[PDB]
């Protein structure tokens, strides 16, 4: 899927191991409680499922570490990469505890669920990790089993 | 479409004619349709809603429920 | 008195959306590992609460994990895929549909139990005879022998279908017809009047009128027609939607608590108001709404302190102010904000009680004062706020109550300001006296003698349970007697007719607490006598040894 | 845990009480009598 | 003349002249005239 | 205070009382529910909540002071409105 105009790089590298947008379970949101970035990751987090395919109904999942943990400047990523290799390895998807009621904006985003409580699954098979940064610092990150 | 909001109000209060013109009106759109339209016109509500209380809520509805339209089928 | 409500604190609850495909997937997961087995009246209960919220959308999340599931893996799997498709069905036949209060649960009683080590211990057992609310209703309504139809209470109501026959059959000459309900008219008053010379069942619930000399009779009129409305309920539900209602009292595991999710799951917009205002209280009506929430709700917490004139005109404030308020009107208001005031006689008549008789008297009245004169100067005049009065049975009758009494019988004296001041249709006055609700509540030491009491014939209730038939006369039948006339609506369980109540408590509280203790002195006697007897050394290395729990970090 | 579950086990307390310096482990004499394992680190007193 | 009630005696012979003119009178069914006759039965066990 | 004035042996004028006649009352006419203020609910508390504390007082008084045989009649002065009159403002609350 190298520089292929016909494959994007998210399609290509899940399919490689045989999966579809489909398959992203879990999608571990930067969320930090601003109110810019928590609109703004789930629109991107959004048109990125919708135009990649994903078939409507299927939700992801959407997970907000930084409730708990709260925002370490620089080891955001690191503690929420942390976090996802540990569901992929429960099948449990933490709940935002501290989701006292999500803004309406956030109805808008089909793609996603955000769950208050965890919930255990059968089992998660790929999720994507999303940080953003000061200096338009964005990064995104996949995790296959 | 020249309705504007709050109109012929200033010249309701300095009116004590003005003043009553306006009041029999509301005092009869309020009793039998339930709604003020001073109210609508001082502040426009981009929504209102009446309610049909006890005695005199229910005697409202009375009037919205005796609201006769007519439209003739096309053979008639 | 110290002041607490502050609208900065204010938290709203609205978000039925997200709840909803949460609870929907949360659901379908707990039948594929069986913690749902479709025996289990909650997932009834989970999906009626996914039904009340409907979205477009909620159907499309439902069915993609449906039609995904594979069935191929276990039965779960498949048990899952049909009550999904079952579900998603039903979801489809009440989009736009008013949210409903159905209370599906299994109903129960009281029973304590003596272990013969001595151990007192309470659970709640499913009921017997009755397995849906339905069966609740109809046990209810039917009545108890013990609730024998009094004599004068029978005199009456056969003169009256004697009447009612002789009047509803035009044929004899209006010179004795005129001249039957003259000598019929003589019967009552002097029954009334002087009852000494003179001289089948009643509901366990039943609502009252008022005799031409102030008297709250048993009425089977209304009975009925509320009774009806409360069957009607059991069955295909109850809606509250586009209602507005404030509730006070509704703490953590109270009457009020249940209430409140009752008019959650109808489409109701309710104020609740806490005097301990936390996170965890915070969270706690979170948990609530996320789960009772139907389409349209919106729950809104507060902090307050009834106890507080100041917070009660503010509070009152907040909830009509249009530009920083929350701009409502009220349909309900359930001023159950109260007081344990516990092991006061007239005696020493303290600070807590003058202050719990504050909170449960003068400004609870001066709170519907407040919403009143808000509507009158709003000019809401078509849209009375329906209070739940709640009254109790004890004038004074038990106790320690300490000022109690004095409140809650003080506050039957609306029944008649509803007529004579100017507040009529504003406010209507439904007196619901609640009965015994052994649930863990301001009644609690009382479930040891719960299911003794019960024997004699009559029945307690538990909190769901007091709840549906609180939320019965909020229900449309009767809302609109009460903008009519004050409503009685004795929802007692029959106990008016065990007299000395009190004396018979204490009397069963004395012998279980008496033969427990008892039993368990033994114990320690008899395991005493044998160390003297065996000796440290035997009886010591003959002991259970019970394990203590480490921990293994793996 | 916490993300998770919401709470600590007795493991996890363990290890919380452990990083935090509330207990430590002791492998000797306590009060002339020998012993080993968890010591309250603010008394020398042992815990279980 | 406000406070007036009448004897048990009274509410007797006012449920006698009551019966007795209404039967006496024949115009009812024997329906009605059945079940008025029951419910002033249980009106008379009540009241003695 | 004044009960104690009524019992005390030595300084008090050391009674026991046989007959209570709480016939204290304000007038608090021309409020509703609408609006129960300062006066209502200071009228409330001489005509229902230190009444109560009166008689209470008084019967402490006697246990403590070994009277078991002396009851004292308290003439509760109580009313036929029970809300059925406009503007009493707490008054009927107290009565009943
Ligand atoms: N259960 C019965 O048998 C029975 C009988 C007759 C009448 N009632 C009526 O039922 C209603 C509900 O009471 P309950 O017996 O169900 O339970 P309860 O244990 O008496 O509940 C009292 C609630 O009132 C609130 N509260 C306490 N102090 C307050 C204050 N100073 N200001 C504002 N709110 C305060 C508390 O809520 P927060 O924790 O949120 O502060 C508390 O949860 C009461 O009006 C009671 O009189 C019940």
């Amino acid at each position: 899927w190298r520089r292929d105009s016909r494959i994007a790089p998210l399609r290509g590298a899940l399919a490689t191991w045989g999966l579809t947008i489909d398959d992203l379970g879990v999608a571990s949101f930067h969320g930090t409680s601003t109110v810019a970035n928590d609109k703004n990751e789930s629109d991107v987090i959004c048109q990125q499922l919708k135009h990649l395919g994903r078939t409507k109904g299927n939700a992801v999942l959407g997970i907000f570490q930084k409730y708990l943990t709260g925002h370490p400047k620089g080891a955001a990523g690191a503690w929420m990469l942390n976090g996802c290799l540990q569901v992929l390895n429960t099948g449990i998807v933490p709940g935002n505890r501290n989701a006292d009621n999500v803004d309406k904006v956030m109805e808008q985003f089909d793609y996603i669920v955000y769950p208050s409580r965890s919930i255990k699954t059968d089992g998660i098979k790929a999720f994507s990790v999303t940080s953003f940064g000061f200096g338009q610092k964005g990064a995104q990150a996949i995790g296959v089993h | 479409g020249s309705q504007e909001q709050g109109m012929g109000m200033d010249l309701y209060a300095t009116s004590p004619v003005a003043k009553e013109v306006w009041d029999r009106a509301d005092k009869h759109f309020r009793e039998n349709y339930g709604f003020s339209i001073i109210d609508i016109v001082k502040n426009n509500p981009k929504e209102l809603t009446v309610h049909f209380g006890g005695p005199r809520g229910k005697i409202i509805r009375q009037n919205y429920m005796s609201m006769t339209f007519e439209t003739v089928n096309a053979d008639g | 008195i110290e002041p607490a409500f502050d609208p900065l604190k204010a938290r709203v609850y609205d978000s039925s959306w997200n709840w909803a495909r949460q609870d929907a997937l949360s659901m379908y997961y707990d039948i594929i590992f069986g913690r749902l087995r479709v025996v289990d009246r909650e997932i009834v209960s989970q999906c009626i609460q996914i039904m009340n919220r409907s979205n477009p959308l909620l159907l499309e999340f439902m069915q993609y994990h449906i039609d995904h599931c594979p069935t191929e893996r276990g039965e779960t799997y498949q048990l899952a895929k049909e009550l999904g498709q079952q579900l998603i069905e039903n979801c489809k036949e009440v989009l736009g549909k008013p949210p409903v209060y159905k209370d599906v649960s299994i109903p129960t009683g009281p029973q304590t139990t003596i272990d013969a080590r001595g151990n007192i211990q309470y659970q709640e057992v499913p009921r017997a005879s009755a397995r849906k609310f339905e069966h609740y209703v109809k046990q209810m309504a039917e009545g108890g022998p013990i609730s024998q139809y009094s004599n004068r209470t029978k005199v009456q109501n056969d003169l009256r279908s004697v009447y009612k026959l002789i009047r509803r059959q035009h044929r004899l000459s209006k010179s004795s017809q005129l001249q039957f309900n003259a000598l019929y008219k003589d019967v009552i008053r002097a029954l009334a009047m002087n009852e000494s010379q003179i001289m089948e069942t009643i509901p366990f619930l039943h609502l009252r009128k008022k005799d031409e000399f102030g008297n709250w009779e048993y009425s089977k009129k209304l009975t009925g027609i509320y009774l009806d409305g409360l069957e009607a309920a059991a069955r295909s539900g109850l809606t509250f939607q586009g209602k507005h209602a404030l509730m006070t009292g509704a703490g953590a595991g109270s009457i009020g608590a249940e209430v409140l999710q009752g008019l959650l799951s109808g489409g109701a917009k309710v104020i609740v108001t806490t005097s301990r205002f936390s996170r965890q209280v915070t969270e706690y009506y979170q948990g609530i709404y996320a789960r009772c929430g139907a389409r349209g709700s919106q729950l809104v917490v507060v902090p307050f302190n009834q106890g507080s004139k100041q917070d009660v005109e503010a509070l009152v404030n907040y909830i009509y102010d249009t530009k920083n308020g929350l701009g409502w009107d009220l349909d309900y208001v359930v001023p159950f904000a109260a007081i344990p005031e516990n092991g006061r006689e007239i005696d020493s008549i303290d600070s807590k009680s003058e202050l719990a008789h504050r909170i449960m008297l003068t400004n609870l009245l001066r709170l519907l004062g407040a919403i009143k004169t808000q509507k009158k100067e709003r000019g809401y005049e078509t849209r009375p706020a329906q209070v739940i009065l709640p009254l109790s049975p004890n004038h004074g009758t038990f106790g320690n109550d300490g000022l109690y009494s004095e409140s809650k019988l003080a506050l039957e004296t609306l029944f008649n300001r509803w007529y004579s001041e100017s507040w009529g249709n504003y406010l209507t006055i439904c007196g619901a006296v609640i009965g015994w609700t052994r649930g863990t509540g301001l009644m609690s030491a009382n479930n040891l003698v719960a299911e003794g009491v019960e024997k004699l014939g009559v029945r307690t209730f538990s909190q769901q349970e007091m709840a549906f038939n609180l939320l019965g006369l909020m229900a449309p039948a009767i809302v609109n007697l009460c903008q009519s006339d004050p409503v009685f609506a004795d929802l007692n369980g029959g106990l008016q007719f065990i007299p000395d109540l009190k004396g018979l408590m204490t009397k069963l509280r004395k012998e279980i607490m008496e033969t427990s203790a008892i039993r368990q002195a033994v114990i320690k006697e008899t395991a005493i006598e044998n160390k003297v007897v065996n000796g440290e050394d035997h009886e010591a290395l003959y002991r259970r040894v019970i394990t203590e729990p480490r921990a293994n970090l793996k | 845990e916490m993300e998770a579950y919401g709470k600590f086990s007795l493991e996890g307390c363990v290890e919380m009480a452990w990083m935090m310096g509330l207990i430590k482990n002791h492998n000797g004499p306590l009060k002339g009598k020998p012993y080993s394992g968890w010591v309250d680190a603010k008394t020398g007193e042992p815990v279980d």
